[PDB]
Parts: C-alpha cells; structure tokens; sequence
C-alpha cells in the first residue's frame, strides 16, 4: 500500500508514508569541512520494534526507518481533536560509514532533531510534491513527493489532503 | 474488542448539573476523539461536541457550547460530559461515540438516560385488565419499567404501550395481549413488571 | 456551524415504493455526507458514508448521491423493517445532523378490534388493536356526556411484519364524580369502521 507502514496489533496500518528523502550533511573531515548529499536508499526498511502506534499514557506514534550502515530517520507524531503533525523528526547517522562519510575525523554516531512543518487535518493525509525541507544542525532533509498520514483506522490513505504551503 | 461503557441513568432536579461518564477499552484511547450526541423525541439527533483525550482539546457545537463541558482522564481511559442549568428539554439519552471525524469508524456507546424532573422515585401500582388481557402499570417515577408475559414465554400478540407523563409528574402505561377465548380456563397469564429505579418487582396473574 | 436542511420532515410510502430523502447543507461539504437510520431504544445505525459508500451489513436498496451542497438518500424498494427516522450527517467541518425524516409504511386498511376495561380515584381503559391507518378518534362518554380534558392516549410503533398500530386511551376521573355515574362508553371512529364502534359498561 505505502513505502513505509506501521501496523497495529490487528494488522491494520496506523501510519502510512510515501516520499523520496534527499539528505545534505556538513561533516568534519581530516582535510576540512565537507558537504555530502545522498538519498534514502530504495532498500530502507521500517524498524518494527522501534515504530509505534501509540501506547496509553506511555508513548505517541512513530515511524522509524533504518537505512545504510547504521542510520535511522524517525517521524514522531502529535495531534489535537482536529489536526496532527510530525512534531519531531530525528536523524541518527553513523559517521563511521565510509560510503556516505569518507575521511571523517570522528567515528561518532550523531543525533539531530527538529520540529517539522509536516501537518494535516485529522482524517486527511499530508501532501507535498515539491518537497518539504527540515533544517537540523549541519543537516537538511528534503522529503520529495510526500504523502504521509497518521491516526489511520484502515490500511489506506484518506481521500482528503492537506497540501504543504510550498505546493501553493 | 472495542467497548464504550457509559454510566447509569440519572434523575436530576431543574437547575442542577449532571456529569455522565464513558469508559473506553479495546483500542488506543489517544488515537481517537470521543463525541457526545443527544437523542431526544423533541429534537432528534444532535452533535454536542467532541474531546481529544490526551490533550483535552474540545470543539463544541454552536447550541451546546457553555451548556456542556467535556473532560478526559487518560489514566482510567474515561471521558465526562457535564451539563449545567438542567431543564425539562434536557431529558434525553446521551451517547458517547469513539471517532475522529470519519463516521465509517465510529463506535457508539449504549447511552445514558437523563430525566430532568423535580419528582421523587416512586414504585408502580400493578392493576389487572379471542380475548384481550393485560395489566396497568400506574403512578411511577422515573422511566423505565420492564414488562414480560409468563416469564418471557408469552411473546405473540403482546403490546406494551409507551408510558405517558401525567399532570402529577408521574408516569403510567398498559401492557396487553390477545389470547384465544378457549385458553382462559386452562392457561393462566402472568405479567412480570420490573421497576429497577425503585427495585420494585411485581408479578400479576390476570383472570376475571 | 454548518446547517443541514433535511426534506421532507415526514412521509408515508408502501412496501416496494421508492423513498427519496434530500438534505441541503448551508455550505459545500465536499461529499462528507452520511445517512443514519434511527430506531427506538437503539443507537443510530450508519447506512452510508462518503455520499455513496454503503456501510458493510446494509442492504443494496439504500443508496446515496449528491455533491456540493445537495445530497439525496434513496431507498429503492421500501421494506416493512424500514419504518424509522432517517438523518443526514455532515462531517466536513465538525459534525451536524439533519432534522430527520419519519418514514411510515402504508398498507391495506385494517379495522381496530375494540376492547374496554373497567376501572383512591378512577381509571377506565380502551384498547384499539392492530389497525391501519394511524388516524383514529377515541371519545369517552359517561351518561352520554363528552369527556373533555381528562384522558390520555398512547400508541405503539408500527408492527415489524403487519405495519399496524395499537392504541390505548385511559380516562382518569375523580372517584366522587365516577360513583354517581353508571354508563361508561368508549366510542371509536376509524376508516375501517363503517360507523363509530362503542364498547361500554
């Protein structure tokens, strides 16, 4: 149904998302500061044990995507009676991955976080074709051709949509 | 296993406030809103408002804002609907509904009856009535009363009338049945009236 | 708030007829239109959502249509179990129910079987059993005097199978003004009766 899905106990999707993510990472190298661009690979998968549909009093919905050599992109959701959003986007990247980060002077696992402008009405999906930008420390994450929805009661996207301001 | 269990019936004096509850289970409480809907013979179905438990964000209808107050408690998965300045027009069955906004996934509670009246809980007096046989259930408050025939054996031809409000603020009804004229001597008839509000249980055998 | 103007408020139609209920929203509701069937003592039942999506468990005779501000519910071949109050519900911006449409089932004429029951104070009852149509006149008379303002009437819902009604009329009189009288009559006027039927004592 979607590229990334988080399923509830009864096998029904609670979060569904499509997008192609473009990253830009300024990292510290032995010969200076370097910029690195890459996409979220076509083989990135949903981490089932870290993804959540929410737990009473304990947690809120999350989509955790694992990619490459020890990296994760997380989308944490929040809501009120009528609206919902990705309240926090987390990017965890292993600087010891020599494919994305060659000559890196640090082999540290970096974690960056930011509030996103990804928001939609409840029972509508967020839609952004031109791409939504998330600026974190040294990181820019652009989600292209995005369709994201949380608080789903079915394994299907609602017909209603809340378009991003960038599209118009 | 979605379940919404509403509090029991209430009898409220005019001008008083009432607070009805709705306990949820079988689903993630913070994944949906809880809506409240009034069902009355006078105004049919009316959306009152909804509350997002977890934040407490509550949109109200134009008619019920101020009049109704919705609260939520995530520790016990329970929602509350408080109503102020009670008047006769507030007598109705109030439903709690688990939904976000799409009614395709709405689950309805069993309802809670609120009777607004200054009368006191009084038990009914059971008087007796092809032949037609029955029994009159007079001067009782509040609704409802349950009437069965032959401990539930006699169901065909039974007509239990909707109660009517008398000038005294008390209710009165009749439950009748049409049985063949031959079966009068042989089969005897028992009407079983149960007024749970006053814990009254009266069994009445009907004969001439 | 969005306001829903539902039409008609009432209608009567026979088994096999095509019932059409309309609803008009005060603004474009983008097809977030649903239809509910309301029955006594029961929670409202969803028939259709999304203007025309039939809900699982609902017969194909129920159908929906509409767009913009104007919506219609159609019951193609009316059944006896379809007597109920139907309501539209918009869920585009908050929730708003329509006014309701009471659907009564038309059927052949059936005369009432009239039975009278003899009576602190006095209460004499009169039963009109299984009749159609609903319209009936009950008049109490004690020694040929019209009893104005001392009686209450009560009617059951339509039969699920027959589509008939039954009516009780209860005459409440003070046991002082009851004692002095001896003739207590219940006069029934109905289409199924060539002339008024009196059952007395």
């Amino acid at each position: 149904m979607a590229m990334f899905m988080v399923k509830n106990g009864n096998g029904t999707a609670c979060i569904m998302a499509n997008f192609s993510a473009a990253f830009s990472v300024n990292y510290d190298t032995k010969s200076g500061p370097k910029n690195m661009t890459f996409d979220l690979p076509s083989d990135a998968t949903v981490v089932l044990n870290r993804s959540s549909c929410g737990k009473e009093n304990t947690s809120d919905p999350s989509l955790v995507i694992a990619f490459g050599r020890g990296h994760t992109l997380t989308l944490n959701f929040t809501r009120n009676a009528t609206r919902y959003s990705v309240q926090l986007m987390s990017f965890v990247y292993n600087l010891s991955d020599t494919h994305l980060f060659p000559n890196a002077s640090s082999k540290e696992i970096k974690t960056v976080e930011s509030i996103t402008d990804i928001r939609a009405d409840i029972d509508k999906k967020y839609r952004c074709v031109s791409g939504t930008q998330v600026h974190m420390n040294n990181v820019t994450v652009t989600l292209h051709d995005a369709t994201i929805q949380a608080y789903l009661s079915n394994s299907s996207f609602s017909r209603g949509e809340t378009r991003c301001e960038q599209d118009r | 296993q979605v379940q919404l269990v509403q509090s029991g019936a209430e009898v409220k004096k005019p001008g008083s406030s009432v607070k009805v509850s709705c306990k949820a289970s079988g689903y993630i409480f913070t994944n949906y809103n809880i809506h409240w809907v009034k069902k009355s013979p006078g105004q049919g179905l009316e959306w009152i408002g909804a509350i997002y438990p977890g934040n407490g964000d509550a949109p109200y209808s134009q008619k019920f804002q101020g009049k109704a107050t919705l609260t939520a408690d995530t520790s016990t998965s329970t929602t509350y609907m408080e109503l102020s300045s009670l008047r006769s027009e507030d007598t109705a069955v109030y439903y709690c509904v688990r939904a976000n906004w799409d009614v395709a996934f709405a689950y309805w509670g069993q309802g809670t009856l609120v009777t607004v009246s200054s009368a006191s809980t009084k038990g009914p007096s059971v008087f007796p009535l092809t032949a037609a046989l029955g029994c009159l259930v007079k001067d009782y408050f509040p609704e409802p009363v349950t009437v069965s025939w032959n401990s539930g054996a006699l169901t065909s031809g039974v007509h239990t009338f909707p109660a009517v409000l008398q000038s005294s603020g008390l209710y009165s009804l009749s439950s009748v049945v049409t049985v063949p004229s031959s079966s009068l001597g042989t089969q005897t008839y028992i009407c079983n009236v149960n007024h749970k509000p006053s814990n009254t249980k009266v069994d009445k055998k009907v004969e001439p | 708030d969005i306001q829903m103007t539902q039409s008609p408020s009432s209608l009567s139609a026979s088994v096999g007829d095509r019932v059409t209920i309309t609803c008009k929203a005060s603004q474009d509701i983008d097809r977030y239109m649903a239809w509910y069937q309301d029955k006594p003592g029961k929670a409202p039942r969803l028939l259709i959502h999304d203007t025309s999506t039939l809900q699982s468990g609902v017969p194909s005779r129920f159908s929906g249509s509409g767009s913009g501000r104007d919506y219609t519910l159609t019951i193609s071949n009316l059944e006896p179990e379809d007597f109920a109050t139907y309501y539209c519900l918009q869920y585009d911006n908050l929730w708003t129910f329509g006014g309701g449409t009471k659907v009564e089932i038309k059927r052949t004429v059936a005369a009432p079987s009239v039975f009278i029951f003899p009576p602190g104070t006095a209460s004499v009852v009169c039963l009109l059993n299984n009749f159609y149509p609903r319209e009936a006149k009950v008049q109490w008379k004690v020694d040929n005097a019209l009893q104005s303002g001392n009686s209450q009437e009560s009617v059951t819902e339509q039969d699920s199978k027959d589509s008939t009604y039954s009516l009780s009329s209860t005459l409440t009189l003070s046991k002082a003004d009851y004692e002095k009288h001896k003739v207590y009559a219940c006069e029934v006027t109905h289409q199924g009766l060539s002339s008024p039927v009196t059952k007395s004592f």
